DNA sequence: GCATGCGTTCTAATTAGAACGCATG
DNA sequence: GCATGCGTTCTAATTAGAACGCATG
C-alpha cells in the first residue's frame, strides 16, 4: 500500500514544464522522458534540472518496444504545437496537416502506455491545446481521446490571459480554480524595481514580441523613469510563474527566451492540474 | 496477430466492418457472405467522424475491419490521412480484449493517394511496411497472412490519372481457412 | 569615536562593481554616488541594488559644490575608459585624447574630495586601469595622483587572466594576494552542468566576443554534448566574480552583457582591496 | 579669491614661477622683477613631465605662476591640453596651505591653441571662463589671446575660428599684470 | 458588435565574426 | 623571450517590428 515515485512520459515536453511543476509539489519523480526536438528548450531542460530529464528526441521515433522499455509509466503528458491549429495563424493546416498532426502521435503513444485491462494501477494523463481552433478540430480531437476538455484560463492565477483546453483523466479536472498566496495576480507584482505596470493583467503573450504592448493601441505595458518600456525577460519568466532566470541559458536573448516562454503551459495552471496526484505516489 | 488453422465444420460466417468503401457486394464473390439476408454479416459506414466506441460495440462483434481511401480520380473531400486516423480509431474498438483472443484480422488500402510521409505515418500506426501489389496499383496494410516496381514507376504513373477492387480481392482469401466458404 | 557607514564616489561605475563588494564585505554603506554615463550598466546597479545607488551622470558635469554637498566621502574610486589608453587597439589617442583625458576628470574631483589639511580624518581612494598602456601615461597617471600603482592579476584569484595597475591610499595594497576558500580558481569551477571545461584558466575576456575562444588556434573554451561551444553568460559572470544572472537584465543578450562583463573589475581582486576598509567603518 | 591691497612700504618683489613660456624679460619691464638679481625670483622650466611637489616647494615660495600655449605654429609635439593639465598640476603643488593665506595668483593664456573641446575643459579646470584679448589697431592686424587668471585685472568666434587658419605675443598678456602692483614692489 | 491571439512573412535594423595591430612585458 | 589584449571596422547575417488575418465566439 506504499507509494512509489511516479514515472512520466512528457512529449512536447518544451522548457521541462511538467517536471518543474511536479518537483515544485513535492512529488518523488522517479523517471522523466521527454520528447523534444528544439536545442535549446533541451538545454534548459537539461542545465535547470542537472541531468534528471532522460530526452529521447523526435516523437514520431518513439517505437511500441520504446514505451514497453522506458516503462512502465505513471502520467503520459503533452501539448503538441498549435501552429495549424490555432486562428491566429492565418495559413492554419488544420489537424491532419502541417504540425498539427502531431497530435495523433500523442494519441498513437497514449494507447502504447497505458496499462492492459485487468491492470487496475494509477494511470493519469493530460493533453493540452488553445482554444483558438475550430470546432471540427477540437471535435475530432476528443473523438481520439474519448473525453471532452476542461478549460482553464490562467487570468484567475496569473498576470496574463491564457486559455487552454485540457482533456486527461487527472483527478479534479473540473473543479473550480482558486488562487494561493504566492500567485502573482497583478503584473505590477512581477516586475522589477523602479518599473511601472501600466495594467493589472497583460493579453495572452505568443511567441512574437507583438503580443507585449496591449490591445489596439499596441501600448507598452511598463513605464521606467518616465518612458515607455516592454516586459523583461525576468518579467516574462514570473507572469507565466516560472522562477526567475528559469530561461537564462545558452547565451539566449529576448527573442529566443520569450520563443520558449511563449510557447509554454502556465505554471500555476500546471500545478492546480497536477495537484490531486500527490495521494498517488511518493512524495518529499 | 498469428492464428491456428480451424477445422471446416466450425468455421463461421465472417463478421466484417467495412469503412469509406464496401466490399459487400465484392466479398459475397468469393462466399465469405451469404447472398440471402439484408441484415448481413458487413456494416458499411462511411462519415464515421461521429461514431463512438459504444457504436461499434454495439455493431456486434467482428472478425475482420476493412478501411480504404477514396480512388484517385476522385474529389478529396478529406486529407488524405483522415482516412488512417480513422481507420486507426475504430479498428481499437473493433478489437477482441486480451482475455477473449479470437481470430480477428483488419485490412487497410490506399489508391496512391498517400504521399510519401503520410506513408510513414501509415507504418508507424500499423507497424507495418506496406505491399504493393499492381496501368495501376494499391499497397494494402493487413494482418491476414497471405502478404516488383520501381516507386519512380509508380510515382509519375500516379500523376496522370474507379475503386480497383480487381487487386484487393485476392489477398482476402486466406481467410477462407477461418470462416465459412459459400459456394 | 564609533564607526559610521561609508560614504562613497564611484567615477565610471559601470556594473557597480564597488558596491556589490562593500555589501559582501558587510560594510554599512551610507551614501554610494555613481557618475556613469551608460543605460543599461545603470540599469544593473539600479535594479540589482534597488535604487541605494545615486546616480549622477557624466563625471564632467560634476562641479566643486556638487562635491560639497553630496560629500562628504570617504573613499573615492573609479576605472576609466581605456579605449585610448590600450595597446590593444592601433587607434589610441593617448592619455590627452579621446576618451583617455577622462583619468583627469579622477584627478579633478578627487582633489575636490580629498579632506582640508587641518581634517585629520580617515579618507581612502583608488583607481585603475589596464597594464597595457604605454610607460609614458603610466609615468604621468602617476605624477598626477602622486604615487605609483600596485599591478594585480585576477588569475591568482579568477578563473581568468586579468592583469590590472591599481593606485590609491588602501591599507596594505602591495600585500601579497591568496585565494579564499570559495573562489572558483579553474574554469570548470564555474560552468553549467553537462559542460566540459578545455583549459583550467582562460585568457583576458574583452568586449568583444573573439576573446573568448583561446589563443592563437581561437579555439572554443568548452565541450558540450559532444561539440564545441563558446561561454555562456551565467559563466560568465562566475569568471569575474559576479552573482550569477547579475546582468541578466533590461532585455540584454550575449553582446551587451558581454560588454559589461568585459570592461569590468574582477569582484575577488576588489574584496582583496576593498577588505581592510572594515575596521574603518561601520559593519552590519 | 580677493585680496586686500598692500601699503606701498611692505610691499615685496614677487616670486613668480613661470611654466613652458619665460616671462622674465617681460616681467622686468613693469618692475615687477629686478635686473640685479642674478638668482632671479623668477624660475623657468620648460620639460615639467618628471617635477614633483618637492622641486616646487623648495623652488618657491611663489606668489605668481603662469602658464602658457606655444604659439600659433611651432610645430607642437605635444597635445595641446597637455599644457592644460600639467600647469593645473604644479598650480597646485604651489598654493598656500590653508593656515597661510598670503596673496597668490596664478595666469594661463592661450595662443588659440585650443580647441572648443580644450576650452570647455580649460574652464572647468580652472573654474572660470576664459577672457578674450584681441590685437587690432589702425593697419588692423589680427592675432588674439585668452586667459584664465584670479588676478583683479579682468568679439566674435566667427571672427576666431576663421582667422586661426591662415597662420608669442606678450603685448595682450603685459596689461593684465599691472593690477598686481597693488601687491608687490614697483620698479 | 467586432476584439483577440502557444504565427508566418516581409524588410530594416542590430548584431555577430573574423581580420587588423604592435607596444608592453 | 614572440604572444597577448577592460577595441574599432568591415561585412554577413541575425533578428527585430511592424502589417496581415479571420474564426472562435
Ligand atoms: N516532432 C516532434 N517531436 C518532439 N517534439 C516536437 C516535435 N515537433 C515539435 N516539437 C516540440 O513540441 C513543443 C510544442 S510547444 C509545448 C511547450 C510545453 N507545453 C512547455 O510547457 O514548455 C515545442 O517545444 C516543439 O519544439
Ligand atoms: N563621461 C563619462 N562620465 C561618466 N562615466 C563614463 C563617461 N564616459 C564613459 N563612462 C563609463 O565609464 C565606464 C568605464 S569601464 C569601468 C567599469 C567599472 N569599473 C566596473 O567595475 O564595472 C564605462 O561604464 C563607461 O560607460
Amino acid at each position: 500500500m506504499r507509494r512509489r515515485p511516479i514515472r512520466v512520459l512528457s512529449l512536447f515536453d518544451g522548457i521541462a514544464t511538467g517536471y518543474l511543476v511536479l518537483k515544485e509539489l513535492g512529488i518523488k519523480v522517479g523517471k522523466y522522458v521527454a520528447s523534444e526536438v528544439c536545442e535549446e528548450s533541451i538545454a534548459v531542460g537539461t542545465v535547470k534540472h542537472e541531468g534528471n530529464i532522460k530526452y529521447v528526441n523526435d516523437v514520431r521515433n518513439i517505437t511500441k518496444k520504446n514505451i514497453e522499455e522506458w516503462g512502465p509509466f505513471d502520467l503520459v503528458i503533452g501539448g503538441s504545437p498549435c501552429n495549424d491549429l490555432s486562428n491566429v495563424n492565418p495559413a492554419r493546416k488544420g489537424l491532419y496537416e502541417g504540425t498539427g498532426r502531431l497530435f495523433f502521435e500523442f494519441y498513437h503513444l497514449l494507447n502504447y502506455s497505458r496499462p492492459k485491462e485487468g491492470d487496475d494501477r494509477p494511470f493519469f494523463w493530460m493533453f493540452e491545446n488553445v482554444v483558438a481552433m475550430k470546432v471540427g478540430d477540437k471535435r475530432d480531437i476528443s473523438r481520439f481521446l474519448e473525453c471532452n476538455p476542461v478549460m482553464i484560463d490562467a487570468i484567475k492565477v496569473s498576470a496574463a490571459h491564457r486559455a487552454r483546453y485540457f482533456w486527461g483523466n487527472l483527478p479534479g479536472m473540473n473543479r473550480p480554480v482558486i488562487a494561493s498566496k504566492n500567485d502573482k495576480l497583478e503584473l505590477q507584482d512581477c516586475l522589477e524595481y523602479n518599473r511601472i505596470a501600466k495594467l493589472k493583467k497583460v493579453q495572452t503573450i505568443t511567441t512574437k514580441s507583438n503580443s507585449i504592448k496591449q490591445g489596439k493601441n499596441q501600448l507598452f505595458p511598463v513605464v521606467m523613469n518616465g518612458k515607455e518600456d516592454v516586459l523583461w525577460c525576468t518579467e516574462l519568466e514570473r507572469i507565466f510563474g516560472f522562477p526567475v532566470h528559469y530561461t537564462d541559458v545558452s547565451n539566449m536573448g529576448r527573442g529566443a527566451r520569450q520563443k520558449l516562454l511563449g510557447r509554454s503551459w502556465s505554471v500555476p495552471v500546471i500545478r492546480h492540474l497536477f495537484a490531486p496526484l500527490k495521494d498517488y505516489f511518493a512524495c518529499e | 496477430h498469428m492464428f491456428e488453422t480451424v477445422p471446416v465444420w466450425r468455421r463461421q460466417p465472417v463478421r466484417v466492418l467495412s469503412l469509406f468503401e464496401d466490399i459487400k457486394k465484392e466479398l459475397t464473390s468469393l462466399g465469405f457472405l451469404e447472398s440471402g439476408s439484408d441484415p448481413g454479416q458487413l456494416k458499411h459506414v462511411v462519415d464515421v467522424t461521429d461514431t463512438v466506441r459504444k457504436d461499434v460495440e454495439e455493431w456486434g462483434p467482428f472478425d475482420l475491419v476493412y478501411g480504404a481511401t477514396p480512388p484517385l480520380g476522385h474529389t478529396c473531400d478529406r486529407p488524405p490521412s483522415w482516412y488512417l486516423f480513422q481507420f486507426h480509431r475504430l479498428l481499437q474498438y473493433a478489437r477482441p480484449k486480451p482475455g477473449s483472443p479470437r481470430p480477428f484480422f483488419w485490412m487497410f488500402v490506399d489508391n496512391l493517394v498517400l504521399n510519401k510521409e503520410d506513408l510513414d505515418v501509415a507504418s508507424r500506426f500499423l507497424e507495418m511496411e506496406p505491399v504493393t501489389i499492381p496501368q495501376n496499383a494499391v499497397r494494402v496494410w493487413s494482418n491476414i497472412p497471405a502478404i516488383l516496381v520501381s516507386e519512380e514507376e509508380l510515382s509519375l504513373l500516379a500523376q496522370n490519372k474507379k475503386w480497383p477492387t480487381k487487386l484487393v480481392k485476392n489477398c482476402f482469401l486466406p481467410l477462407r481457412e477461418y470462416f465459412k466458404y459459400f459456394s
